[PDB]
RNA sequence: AGCAAUAGGAGCUU
């Protein structure tokens, strides 16, 4: 790990054991159609995006 | 077209300069056109430490003024206070909430039968005035059975499940009032729906095509009167829908 | 950033969890990149704030339309009062001054 | 993962105007009678049997708004109507919708 | 917790017998009057904590949502629980926790 | 540096939501315990930044 | 959020438990705010009991209607008003003289209780229970829900007549009642101040209102850091204040003056 | 006790009495001026410490100063009663002895309330006036506070070289209620104009000045 | 030497 360049994954250490249910196809889809064309848009404050 | 849901129980606060505390609304609709009936709140009357009575009252519709929810519970044909209150209570421990419902209780205990409730709600129907005893139970029979939880059902002699689910909401109402549980989220997008081209459209064809039948009622009046056979192909003026389709969709505005 | 879901901000997050993660800490930088969650979270700030641009203007505007017709008629005389229309003094030196 | 967080007009109409995400989709409907029908076969019990004074445990069920009867084991009973939608016998737009605290 | 008529069905309320100065409790629409055995006609509360532990269900371990921790059962020594707050939500409320053993079902406390 | 920081402010913050868990956070006049809560973690997070 | 800030004399003004005592003074407080829960027991006998925790209580008190009121006083809440027994039983005297009879275990009892007698009365209590819970005052000035000890930096001159700060307790609270706070002794009468300029011109006159009316306006507008130049804020006050009495700027204030009807119709 | 503190705002009150007295012009005695708690309670309370309200009322005559310069300033009575609340009964007795000796001003300090029906026979007792207080309200003297400034009644001569140097008439002033505490404070009448001198942050010293309803 | 009105909707810059 201990990458300085790569965006800190978060931690979560309070939860001693994760039970998931489900994941994300992928996290970009939350997206819509106009906001789907920014390139980069988690670089960005929101009211530009 | 974005809308509350329909058939949920939500649940909210009130302002201070406001009588009514805690409001249960619930808006009604068929499983079979998915079109909105009624609709029908029970308010808790009385304020923190300020209006001493901290009574529940319905608001039925086609009522001008709220009637007590024992009274409808009578009304709906379960009479003895026990049964009432276990249709409310379900964990006879609990305490607290029980020592909110006492003011209910009195408030409503003039009643003892079903006659003499359903008429109390009936002297409220906004009905002409004078109407004899007989029919007035009739008609408040009526408004009872239909327009009261059309989603539940809308036919007689299941009068149990409409008073299980009047318990319900008088208990999610209490919950809300004695801080068990909290206020519901109006904000949440689960209590929304999406109204797209299908029930758009079924709302405008069924307003159009009413016309459309009133039309042929408002010829087969006349037509009927000459004694004649016709071919109902003079009957029906099929501009109608076409008119009112073509004008919805070309102006937006939704409606007549 | 409130407990939208019952219990928690997002749907990834577990009940209660009071971190700072979870009720809107973003611990990345831009350069960095911001997390799908952090992402979120900062589209609902920043939500809120265009939400308030948009919507303080128009009482704005209309608390400034009150106060200039509350003080369109005032003016410094060449007696140096401050006067109304109707000629009552508001001030006898303007600016006390 | 609905609605687009970003994509919303400026000004007077903000926040009102929502578009959809790119996986989003809107439910067509679907008829409660096949539902009805397996609930009624696992086990929930009906309105006209019920009793609060012995059913203190006993988890209340509700069908599209509407209270339609309790069970003795919600366990069971939501993992069996996943199964059911997840293998195609239940329509896939079809919530099914478990709160263990209520 | 007051109680009910076992003829009439409906609910007793307090009387006097004057000549003999003891708290019956009077139907007001049959004539039946039972002994009672609570002197209690009221009460009132302000502080109160109903809803401190009945937000808990038999298959609360069941919840893939809450979090779990490491905290040893006193009853049973299990190294695994999901933990909660207090379920009521006023203002002034505590912040202290619950704990439920998914081996015993007991809940807990950290005290 | 950076992530030392903000470390150790995470680190402040479990600190302090074990003191508020366990009951032992000190309130502050017309403020409540939650909100007490609130306030101080706001603080160390804003101080971090 | 109605404020008052109310400056203490300064021999109380340097002292901490002496602000608390007059903290103590200007705090109002309700038998709610010292109320645990409340009971009502049937008691047909006034000379004995059918409770077992008090009998030895009113036999040691000893050498009317059988309806009882037993209310319940937490220990802590008690102690933290610096309230005892014999004030809270003499208040309840005050305003029941002889409609009532009071009796009240001591403050060192395992169980802290009061017992009172009315001289069909299972309603007339309950009025009466709620009429005391809602309506009893023990001290303090009705009006102020709270109070707190702040601490103001003020620069007075020293011995030498240079500046120098000065570090002296001072009180906030919540709620308005300007009257009455400022006659309370310990309390600096010529400079008690009120958020609410409807009241200072109750209390203090026009001018004084002026005065606190541009108090407020600068402290909105200098908030983040803003200046605005002294003569607008001053002329915006002296409108307000012109007629001897406050005129809002809305449609109720602009257009009951004496202006022509143009003017008045076009706003 | 309670005692204690009811005498010490009595004596606070009668204090604020005799500071409105000197200030609106009257004479009054520098000894009985710096009246003390303890000499107050020597003179005034009784053997059981209740105090006779009905020794405090005094007479105060116009110091020649605010003769030669309000020649309208006649003679103060001031009467603190005894009854809690006042009806038309005492109000009546009240004006039946101030026309009796020719008392130009009746102040009259009562305790709790003034019945609007005792209240109507206030106006018409002319050419006497009466005003009336609650001791309540006199516990403190506002003219005190740092944030009034001090109000001075102006003179008729004064009033019209008033409003001749700003080429004024009467309704063109700011104006001030006659119910103002203030000028309830100064006994100002109809068309009497104050004169506030008050800081200024931007001039040092401003001159401002009032017209009475 | 003469280019309708009223509405609704979507947008621009604050
Ligand atoms: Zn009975
Ligand atoms: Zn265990």
């Amino acid at each position: 790990l201990n990458d300085t360049a790569k965006r800190i994954k978060p931690e979560m250490s309070t939860s001693s054991h994760h039970t998931f249910t489900h994941c994300e196809i992928h996290p970009s889809m939350i997206l819509g159609v106009a906001a789907s064309i920014i390139p980069f848009p988690d670089h960005n404050q929101s009211p530009r995006n | 077209q974005e809308r509350s849901a329909a058939n949920i129980v939500q649940v909210f606060k009130k302002a201070a300069p406001s009588p009514i505390s805690h409001v249960a609304e619930i808006r009604s609709a068929l499983e079979k056109g998915s079109r909105l009936i009624s609709t029908m709140q029970i308010k808790l009357y009385g304020r923190e430490d300020k209006g001493t009575g901290r009574t529940i009252k319905a608001t039925l519709p086609y009522v001008k003024q709220d009637i007590p929810i024992v009274i409808v519970f009578r009304a709906l044909g379960v009479v003895p206070d026990g049964e009432i209150l276990q249709h409310i209570c379900y964990d006879e421990n609990d305490w607290q909430m029980l020592e909110m419902l006492k003011p209910c209780i009195e408030e409503g205990f003039v009643i003892q039968d079903k006659e003499v409730a359903l008429d109390f709600i009936g002297r409220r129907g906004s009905a002409a005035l004078g109407i004899r005893r007989e029919k007035r139970i009739q008609y408040a029979k009526d408004i009872l059975q239909k327009e009261l939880l059309p989603h539940i059902t809308q036919e007689e002699g299941f009068e149990t499940r409409k008073t299980f689910f009047l318990g319900y909401m008088v208990n999610r109402l209490l919950l809300c009032a004695l801080e068990r549980k909290d206020q519901d989220d109006r904000d949440h997008f689960g209590k929304k729906r999406l109204d797209l081209a299908g029930p758009l459209l079924a709302n405008l064809f069924r307003i159009l095509f009413r016309k459309l039948t009133r039309e042929i009622y408002r010829y087969m009046q006349r037509c009927i009167e000459t004694d004649r056979d016709f071919n109902l192909n003079l009957a029906v003026k099929s501009t109608t829908i076409t008119s009112g389709l073509k004008y919805s969709l070309a102006t937006g505005n939704w409606g007549e | 950033i409130a407990f939208g879901f019952a219990d928690r901000s997002l749907p990834h997050f577990t009940k209660d969890d009071f971190s700072p993660e979870s009720k809107g800490f973003v611990e990345n930088s831009y350069l960095r990149g911001l997390t799908p969650q952090e992402f979120f979270f900062h589209a609902m700030a920043g939500r809120e704030g265009l939400i308030d641009t948009a919507v303080k203007t128009a009482e704005t505007g209309y608390i400034q339309r009150r106060l200039v017709k509350a003080l369109e008629d005032i003016m410094v005389h060449y007696d140096g009062t401050t006067r109304n229309s109707l000629g009552d003094i508001i001030q006898f030196l303007y600016g006390e001054d | 993962g609905l609605v687009c967080p970003a994509e919303t007009p400026e000004g007077q109409a903000c926040g009102l105007v929502k578009n959809l995400s790119l996986l989003s989709g809107i439910s067509i409907g679907s008829p409660s009678e096949p539902i009805i029908n397996f609930l009624e076969e696992w086990g929930m019990e009906p309105l006209e049997d019920y009793d609060p004074a012995q059913h203190t445990k006993s988890t209340r069920i509700f069908v599209n708004g509407v209270w339609t009867g309790i069970h003795r084991d919600p366990s069971m009973l939501v993992s069996t109507m996943r199964d059911l939608r997840r293998s195609g016998a239940i329509s896939p737009e079809v919530s099914i919708i478990r709160d263990i605290r209520e | 917790s007051f109680r009910f008529c076992l003829e009439c069905n409906n609910m007793l309320y307090p009387k006097e017998d004057k000549e003999n100065q003891r708290l019956l409790y009077s139907c007001r629409n049959c004539d039946y009057t039972e002994l009672a055995e609570d002197p209690k006609v009221y009460r009132h509360e302000l502080i109160t904590n109903i809803g401190e532990t009945a937000g808990i269900v038999d298959d609360i371990g069941q919840d893939p949502t809450l979090p779990r921790s490491d905290k040893e059962c006193p009853e049973c020594h299990s190294r695994d629980c999901v933990f909660f707050q207090s379920q009521q939500r006023r203002k002034d409320t505590n912040m202290t926790l619950f704990y439920v053993c998914l081996n015993c079902k007991k809940t807990f406390r950290d005290e | 540096e950076i992530t030392h920081a903000i470390s150790s402010a995470k680190e402040q913050v479990q600190e302090i939501i074990y003191k508020a868990q366990h009951n032992e956070l000190e309130l502050k006049p017309g403020m409540t315990l939650r909100e007490s809560f609130e306030g101080e973690v706001s603080r160390t997070l804003n101080d971090a930044r | 959020t109605p404020a008052l800030t109310v400056y203490l004399d300064r021999e109380i003004a340097l002292d901490i438990e002496k602000a608390k005592v007059i903290q103590s003074s200007i705090e109002y407080t309700t038998l709610k705010n010292v109320t645990s829960a409340t009971e009502i027991y049937y008691d047909p006998d006034p000379t004995s009991t059918v409770i077992e925790e008090d009998f030895d209580t009113v036999e040691a008190y000893f050498s009317q209607s059988p309806w009882l009121l037993r209310l319940e006083l937490d220990r802590a809440r008690m102690l933290d008003k610096q309230l005892t027994m014999n004030q809270v039983a003499d208040k309840i005297s005050e305003v029941f003289s002889d409609d009532l009879f009071v009796m009240w275990s001591e403050d060192n009892a395992d169980k802290l209780i009061i017992r009172c007698r009315v001289i069909e009365e299972d309603q007339m209590l309950k009025r009466i229970e709620a009429h005391m819970l809602d309506l009893i005052a023990l001290r303090g000035i009705p009006g102020i829900s709270k109070v707190y000890m702040v601490k103001h930096k003020v620069s007075v001159p020293d011995e030498s007549g240079e500046y120098k700060n000065e570090e002296l307790w001072a009180l906030e609270t919540d709620g308005i009642n300007l009257a009455e706070v400022m006659a309370v002794p310990g309390v600096d009468s010529s400079r008690t101040y009120s958020n609410s300029f409807v009241e200072i011109l109750s209390v203090l006159g026009i001018e004084a209102t002026r005065s606190s009316l541009y108090k407020e306006i600068l402290n909105v507008i200098a908030f983040d850091g803003s200046y605005v130049n002294y003569r607008h804020m001053a002329l915006l006050v002296d409108v307000m204040t012109s007629r001897g009495y406050l005129m809002a700027i809305t449609r109720h204030g602009i257009n009951r003056a004496d202006t022509g009807a143009l003017m008045r119709c076009s706003f | 006790e309670d005692n204690n503190r009811i005498i010490s705002r009595l004596w606070r009150s009668f204090r604020t009495v005799k500071e409105m007295a000197a200030d609106r012009g009257y004479f009054i005695s520098q000894e009985e001026m710096d009246q003390s708690l303890e000499e107050f309670r020597s003179k005034i309370c009784d053997s059981m410490g209740n105090p006779q309200r009905k020794l405090m009322s005094f007479l105060a005559n116009p110091t020649p100063e605010a003769l030669e310069k309000y020649s309208d300033l006649g003679t103060l009575w001031v009467e603190f009663c005894d009854e809690p609340s006042v009806g038309i009964k005492t109000m009546r007795n009240f004006c039946l002895r101030i026309q009796e000796k020719n008392f130009s001003t009746g102040i009259f300090i009562y305790q709790n309330n003034i019945t609007p029906s005792a209240n109507k026979m206030i106006p018409t007792v002319s050419p006497a006036i009466i005003e009336t207080f609650q001791e309540s309200d006199l516990v403190v003297n506002i003219t005190h506070h740092e944030l009034v400034p001090k109000h001075i009644r102006l003179s008729d001569g004064e009033k019209s070289q008033l409003l001749q140097r700003y080429k004024l008439k009467e309704s063109q002033l700011p104006r001030i209620q006659r119910e103002d505490p203030v000028a309830r404070y100064l006994g100002l009448k109809r068309g009497q104009v104050v004169k506030i001198i008050r800081r200024s942050e931007t001039s040092g010293r401003y001159a401002s000045y009032r017209i009475c309803l």
